[PDB]
């Protein structure tokens, strides 16, 4: 828990911006990661259940 | 279950936007406390000939805020890309508290309000009227000054001088030998607009030639023509003549149409040869606004620090309902005590 | 008379194109590709991690 | 749904109407596709010609 850093309002601004508002920063890193944890989450939950 | 709509991959839906909490029912009142929130723009490129105006203009004190009946919680500074560079925004987070006591002062600050959109940022349409309904984004901009102190007081004069923009006219010679001389004082630091020629648009003066004087030649390409010649030249047909031939000339840059600063304005502009063209002003011949020029350049950007701080709103919102959700808000880190850190530039994106 | 360019515009054509959409922000809404909001909730997953 | 201005179109005319589906019909050319609820005005055209 030591290395927990606070989730950043600017981080939720990207990820709440699309790519069709021609903005500076757009959704698509973070929505990689994302992707990622919710296949991996999904396959555990099913998995266990 | 169904296989049905597994056919259409590309669907699309219409949705119902809303406001910001903060920004709902913010409007205003009589005889109730309201909170102004003083915008600070800090230009980050260095200072040059080029860009010396906008430099020298935005770092002065004299800014604007955001009048709300609601209490904002901390914005991050916030990225900006104007033609001269980058430029760095940010919110006050101490509220400037004042108390509204008079209807009349609450209808002149909207009525200036409205201007600076109807006239100053030209976002005008048809059929838009005041809102009064205190209803969703509800919220006004009003112009600060300095006061007693440190302190920063609504600049009163400023607006119930500037109800509406006066409409530029020009004078015929008969009617400009009565009027009075010009005051290089009257002109520094003001917006000054060319009525003679076609261009209707705003532009700033930035500093004036008191030891130019018309009938000097040309600077540069012109040695054998002076400013006289030559606007007679260009538009005796529109102005008649000259008078005060012997007084002061102006300095003006123009100032840029652009209201969207999101994306960089990449590309070549050869500042050499855009400079080239040095434009001196004959003072007469040119409507002056009593409006300053600071102000005026801090209200270009208006709309651009407006939506993106909706939306970071948005995510302000956001944040503190997950960490509240998972019980993290109590963290020092997320606490009472949070310190937004200024949003990055996404340099790999392609546009950047 | 302004009801009565409204009939006039829709004596045109009624069934087909909504002639809103040139104007939908004006009364608060907003079309949206269902990629986009898909996209939007990976996003948050993805900070949120 | 299809009376807008109902007030403004009865001043005009000048004459209140206590069951409004008459006036509805009145106002149905035949080209109109979505009235399914009344005829056309012509069978009320018919009587009011005479």
């Amino acid at each position: 828990k030591e290395h927990i850093t606070p989730a950043e309002q600017g981080e939720f601004l990207a990820a709440i911006t699309a790519s069709s508002a021609a903005d500076v920063f757009d959704m698509e890193r973070l929505e990689i990661l994302g992707n990622s944890f919710l296949k991996l989450s999904a396959t555990l939950y099913l998995a266990s259940k | 279950t169904a296989t049905v709509n597994k056919a259409d991959k590309s669907k699309d839906r219409t949705y119902k936007t809303e406001c910001p909490l903060e920004f709902y029912d913010a409007l205003p009142r009589v005889g109730e406390i309201c909170y102004a929130y003083e915008i600070f723009l800090e230009p980050q490129f260095e200072s040059c000939e080029y860009t010396e105006h906008m430099y020298l203009n935005l770092q002065t004190p004299r800014n604007y805020a955001i009048l709300l009946r609601n209490k904002l919680p901390r914005l991050a500074e916030m990225p900006l890309f104007s033609n001269q560079g980058k430029l760095h925004v940010r919110v006050a987070n101490a509220p400037l508290e004042v108390i509204i006591q008079n209807s009349e002062q609450l209808e002149l600050l909207h009525q200036f309000h409205g201007m600076v959109f109807r006239d100053i940022l030209k976002i005008w349409h048809p059929f838009f009227v005041l809102d009064r309904r205190s209803k969703e984004n509800s919220y006004l901009v009003v112009p600060l000054i300095l006061g007693a102190g440190e302190q920063k007081c609504f600049d009163w004069e400023l607006m119930t001088n500037f109800r509406r923009l006066p409409q530029s006219h020009g004078s015929n010679v008969q009617q400009r030998e009565q009027q009075p001389a010009p005051r290089p004082e009257d002109f520094e630091g003001k917006i000054v607009t060319q009525w003679y020629a076609n261009y209707d648009k705003p532009m700033l003066v930035t500093k004036v030639h008191r030891e130019l004087t018309p009938l000097s030649y040309m600077e540069k390409n012109q040695q054998d023509k002076t400013y006289y010649e030559f606007t007679m030249s260009k538009y005796g047909n529109r102005i008649g003549d000259v008078v005060h031939k012997d007084k002061f000339m102006i300095e003006v840059r123009d100032l840029t149409e652009q209201l969207t600063f999101y994306v960089h304005n990449r590309g070549k502009f050869n500042a050499k040869s855009k400079a080239k063209m040095k434009v001196i002003l004959i003072p007469e011949l040119c409507f002056n606004f009593n409006f300053p020029g600071d102000l005026w350049l801090k209200l270009i950007f208006l709309p651009s620090i407006l939506n993106r701080m909706y939306f970071l709103l948005h995510a302000e919102a956001l944040r503190k309902r997950f960490n509240t959700y998972l019980n993290l808000h109590l963290l020092p880190f997320n606490g009472t005590d949070y310190m937004p850190r200024p949003l990055e530039i996404d340099y790999s994106l392609k546009r950047n | 008379r302004f009801v009565e360019g409204c009939r006039a515009n829709g004596q045109s054509f009624y069934a087909g194109a909504d002639f809103s959409s040139e104007v939908n922000f004006c009364v608060g809404l907003v079309t949206i590709p269902n990629k986009v909001i898909a996209d939007t909730l990976e996003a948050l997953l993805g900070v949120i991690v | 749904g299809f009376l807008i201005n109902h007030y403004y179109l009865e001043k005009n005319l000048g004459y209140t109407f206590k069951d409004r589906r008459y006036l509805l019909q009145a106002l149905t050319h035949p080209s109109y596709p979505t009235n399914r609820i009344t005829g056309s005005y012509q069978e009320l055209e018919f009587i009011g010609n005479a």
